[PDB]
């Protein structure tokens, strides 16, 4: 049993350790560009 | 200043919102001269603020010239 599943826990963790730093390069990568959405805007706003 | 007439799309913070203006004087309390002074001698919310504070002064010694010279 040491064998089979610990060649798993293994192979569980892996898959589930790269699907979440999906939820967190979503949210550091926009507050970003929302600086950028911020100063774009704000071009014309010296206009 | 940015944000708060970004998101209300306020091209001129004169043109700011009542509440939208003193919600912000809540937050930073040194704004009150760019947005409650009768006539500022320098002008309020403009690129150019110091250099239209200089125009002036070539404007308004020519009318002492030219109204003097007549």
């Amino acid at each position: 049993r040491s064998t089979g599943r610990s060649a798993l826990a293994v192979l569980i963790r892996a898959c589930r350790r790269i699907q979440q730093q999906l939820q967190r390069t979503r949210r550091a990568l926009f507050q970003r560009s929302n600086a950028v959405l911020t100063s774009l805007h704000h071009v014309r706003m010296l206009l | 200043l940015t944000e708060a007439c970004a998101a209300e799309r306020v091209v001129r913070p004169h043109q700011l919102s009542p509440a939208a203006q003193t919600a912000l004087l809540r937050r930073f309390p040194a704004l009150e001269g760019p947005l409650r002074h009768p006539r500022p001698v320098l002008q309020p919310f403009d690129i150019a603020a110091e250099v239209a504070f200089v125009a002036r002064i070539q404007i308004a010694c020519l009318r002492a010239l030219g109204h003097s010279i007549r």
